[PDB]
């Protein structure tokens, strides 16, 4: 009862979160978000 | 009739052009450093020469001689291009003594300018990577440059867009 039902459902749970969030960062919103990060820290180094 | 042969210093000069302008903060520490360096790794090898007076009035097909003497009263005579003929072939002295010379030149920004007279000296580019850092690099300087901040950015993608050769 234990390892079926909490530590498998955990592990599915997991498992189909963790599928989730990679999709959503690979979004076109998110994706150009953090190019615009990258750039503003290239900035801040060549600024140094 | 350009003539196949061109009088210049036996050893070439070195002329810094500045990111943006010359004269200004940014550009000034932007170059101090390279002279300082330049002053102590070759010491007793490199001599540096600063000119205030302008160099891109360097002709030598405009005429025999404009200007020979103070006395004539001429419209060139009195003017500025009486000096800075005198000052090309002081270069040339510098260069014949084999001692690394360089031109501290406060009127030259851009590459073209000196490339047509005998001088064709060495000219090294220093340059921010995008004008992004440069703009908020001037704002460390302080409110005196926010005034002037405008053209200091018209003069620096300018020289960008000359091409690297």
């Amino acid at each position: 009862l234990i390892i079926i039902g909490s530590f498998f459902m955990l592990n599915l749970v997991l498992g189909v979160l963790s599928g989730e969030f990679a999709k959503e960062r690979e979004r076109v919103e998110n994706r150009r978000a953090f190019l615009k990060l990258r750039r503003q820290q290239q900035i801040e180094r060549e600024l140094n | 009739h350009v003539p196949p042969y061109d009088v210049v210093p036996s050893m070439r000069p070195v002329v810094l052009v500045g990111p943006s302008l010359k004269g200004y903060e940014v550009t000034d520490m932007m170059q101090k450093a390279l002279f300082d360096f330049l002053k102590h790794r070759f010491d007793g090898r490199i001599s540096i020469t600063r000119v205030t007076a302008d160099l891109s009035l360097a002709k030598r097909s405009v005429l025999n001689n404009p200007g020979k003497r103070t006395i004539i009263e001429r419209s060139s005579a009195r003017s500025s291009i009486a000096e800075v003929q005198s000052e090309i072939e002081r270069i040339f002295e510098l260069a014949k003594s084999l001692q690394l010379v360089v031109l501290d030149a406060d009127t030259i920004n851009h590459p073209a300018q000196l490339a047509k007279t005998s001088l064709a000296p060495i000219i090294v580019f220093v340059k921010v990577s995008s004008p992004k850092v440069l703009q908020r690099l001037i704002r460390s300087r302080g409110k005196s440059q926010m005034k002037h901040l405008t053209v200091q950015m018209m003069a620096y993608d300018k020289l960008v867009q000359c091409p690297p050769e």
